[PDB]
């Protein structure tokens, strides 16, 4: 029912690799999305159901894990992937989301 | 009422040792008897599983015994929160009758 | 599969899927919400492998109890509502709908059967609201204490956990009847 | 293409009403449910509150409970939401999200609008 | 899924006293009213059924009624002829449940007394 | 020392019938009890195996109970040489205990 996402902030560069967690207070048993809003934009879901990539997401965005720990991992930091990620649990009602990440350039 | 009796009417325990309550039954209520665990200034709350299919929801350590006429409740480790009164309800029929208890 | 409305644990439904091809590329494909446990069978060669009547079977219960609708396993659900066959020979899809299947105030339409006499045979239904006597006294036809009816209900709420959330499961059968194969899937098509 | 569009959003004054619309064109409106999504100035997505595809089920969150009203106009492809007890915290960018969850196809969230810009303030 | 009991005030000797406890966490169906007796070990006052039936103690038969609010699922216990002895502690129960009779959920209860 | 205790203190025995004998441990020794045997104006020699493994040089005679804080010896024939004092070494941690004792 709450959701905690650990790096609040990240530097990185092209061809890099991070990890982001969100940890739940109560197992949400595989549903977790992560969501990729951009600056002034409405945000794009990235990852559903824990690690099932969403059609149209680039293979290098990956995610993990199975109850109360998940993470998202960017092998390659793109230019295009600098954006406050976010996590949501789908199917417990009160739904809630993550602050995020907000990837950022050295 | 039905024939419910329990012994001893006081049981003096030490710490972490074996413990056993009696209870007794005069229909012969077969295979059918409850226990319940209450502490001084507390509402008593479910022991044994009233003979539903095994004990649910408790370790090894609570006994369940209670055949026919014989039915016994022993714990071998007495944690120090463990110590209660034990009641015993009738599950044989109507109006269900709770045993007189015993505590630690 | 995408029905509107789902059968109750105590009156599991079956429909007979027979004489005719069937796609298991729609289920099967897109597994995140399906567990699907292949029992007795290939996942993926269930499009080539033919079966004579292949049965479905849908019913919603809570998603702890997915794990009871499998071969040989001992619960409230398959010791008293549905029992799989030693030999099951067939899949069972299962999936989360907490959003389609449950109200604010509650849903109670679902009912689960919670006393009969004995536990019952493989793939077997009963229906029957009648009371289960425990008591020496008779039930006299009303439930009374000592005497329960078998429906208990499923009480889903939207706020529920995911162990206690409701989930519907379509226990695909497969039957290796001596009758000649009805239900088979195989195309390819290449061109001349 | 799937096309939610947010409509209707403008200035409004402390303890007044206003309403919103999305308008789902190349897509069944029905079988897909839908839900609210705010992001506060300056901060993160907040959901807000849920019609499933019959338009039986409503659940909302506790700041939103008993001040927005959520209806779904599957004859007229639109949903609508509409806030009735105005306040200083509203302000925010309402979207609109498409979900499937349920349907053993379902995506969650897939779809989000482009969103109106509502604001509180005398 | 705590219940909410209330009405556990000081009544005079032959009243009519109604108990009424809210049940919260589940819907009310099997439920009772076991009573804790001062002085002894709990004892029964009256039971209910899903049906509607209701079986009562036999020094109570007669004197209680106890029915089931579907709007409010509240239980009402209404208790005719009061006397020291049926006077006791109340609790709002699950009065029976599974196989066999399983008295579990026990509410705080409400001290019921009589005096003159 | 261990919470070690022996019943009961001394043991009254006719010839050639079953004699029990018993001791506590606090510390749940588990399964690490051992019996030695002494007769008056003699050094006393090893009785049970000490739960190495299982009685050795030993006939069916002795019993070896001693599981967790409860523990029995059994022997059916009482030979006239068997009466003897017995004590029950603590094997759970040093410096390592022996029973008070009891003899036939």
């Amino acid at each position: 029912i709450v959701l905690t996402q650990s790096p609040s902030s990240l530097s990185a560069s092209v061809q890099d690799r991070v990890t982001i967690t969100c940890r739940a207070s109560q197992v949400i048993s595989n549903y977790l999305a992560w969501f990729q809003q951009k600056p002034g934009k409405a945000p794009k879901l990235l990852i559903y159901a824990a690690s099932n990539l969403q059609s149209g997401v680039p293979s290098r965005f990956r995610g993990s894990g199975s109850g109360t720990d998940f993470t998202l991992t960017i092998s390659s930091l793109q230019p295009e992937d600098f954006a406050t990620y976010y996590c949501q649990q789908y199917n417990i009602y009160p739904l809630t989301f993550g602050g995020g990440t907000k990837v950022d350039i050295k | 009422d039905i024939q419910m009796t329990q012994s001893p009417s006081s049981v003096s325990a030490s710490v972490g040792d074996r413990v056993t309550i009696t209870c007794r039954a005069s229909q012969g209520i077969s295979t059918w008897l409850a226990w319940y665990q209450q502490k001084p200034g507390k509402a008593p709350k479910v022991l044994i599983n009233a003979a539903s299919g095994l004990q649910s929801g408790v370790p090894s350590r609570f006994s369940g015994s209670g055949s026919g006429t014989d039915f016994t409740l022993t714990i071998s480790s007495l944690q120090p929160e463990d110590f209660a009164t034990y009641y015993c309800q009738q599950a044989h029929s109507f109006p269900p009758t709770f045993g007189p208890g015993t505590k630690l | 599969f995408n029905a509107t409305r789902f059968a109750s644990v105590y009156a599991w439904n079956r429909k007979r899927i027979s004489n005719c091809v069937a796609d298991y590329s729609v289920l099967y494909n897109l597994a995140p919400f399906f567990t699907f446990k292949c029992y007795g069978v290939s996942p993926t060669k269930l499009n080539d492998l033919c079966f004579t009547n292949v049965y479905a079977d849908s019913f919603v219960i809570r998603g702890d109890e997915v794990r009871q609708i499998a071969p040989g396993q001992t619960g409230n659900i398959a010791d008293y509502n549905y029992k799989l066959p030693d030999d099951f020979t067939g899949c069972v899809i299962a999936w989360n709908s907490n959003k389609l299947d449950s109200k604010v105030s509650g849903n109670y339409n679902y009912l689960y059967r919670l006393f009969r006499k004995s536990n019952l045979k493989p793939f077997e239904r009963d229906i029957s609201t009648e009371i289960y006597q425990a008591g020496n006294k008779p039930c006299n036809g009303v439930a009374g204490f000592n005497c329960y009816f078998p429906l208990r209900s499923y009480s889903f709420r939207p706020t529920y956990g995911v162990g206690h959330q409701p989930y519907r499961v379509v226990v695909l059968s497969f039957e290796l009847l001596h009758a000649p194969a009805t239900v088979c899937g195989p195309k390819k098509s290449t061109n001349l | 293409q799937v096309q939610l569009v947010e409509s209707g959003g403008g200035v409004v004054q402390p303890g007044r009403s206003l309403r919103l619309s999305c308008a789902s064109s190349g897509f069944t409106f029905s079988t897909y449910h839908m839900h609210w999504v705010r992001q506060p100035p300056g901060k993160g997505l907040e959901w807000v509150a849920f019609i499933s595809y019959d338009g039986s089920n409503y659940y909302y969150s506790d700041s939103v409970k008993g001040r927005f009203t959520i209806s779904r106009d599957n004859s007229k492809n639109t949903v609508y939401l509409q806030m009735n007890s105005l306040r200083a915290e509203d302000t925010a960018l309402y979207y609109c999200a498409r979900d499937s969850s349920g349907w053993h196809w379902g995506v969650p969230f897939d779809y989000w609008g482009q969103g109106t810009l509502v604001t509180v303030s005398s | 899924v705590q219940l909410v009991e209330s009405g556990g005030g000081l009544i005079q000797p032959g009243g009519s006293l109604r108990l009424s406890c809210a049940v919260s966490g589940f819907t009310v169906s099997r439920m009772s009213w076991v009573r804790q007796a001062p002085g002894k070990g709990l004892e029964c006052v009256s039971v209910i059924y899903t049906g509607g039936n209701t079986d009562y103690a036999d020094s109570v038969k007669g004197r209680f009624t106890i029915s089931r609010d579907n709007s409010k699922n509240t239980l009402y216990l209404q208790m005719n002829s009061l006397r020291a002895e049926d006077t006791a502690l109340y609790y709002c129960v699950r009065g029976s449940g599974g196989i066999h009779d399983a008295f579990d959920i026990w509410g705080q209860g409400t001290m019921v007394t009589v005096s003159s």
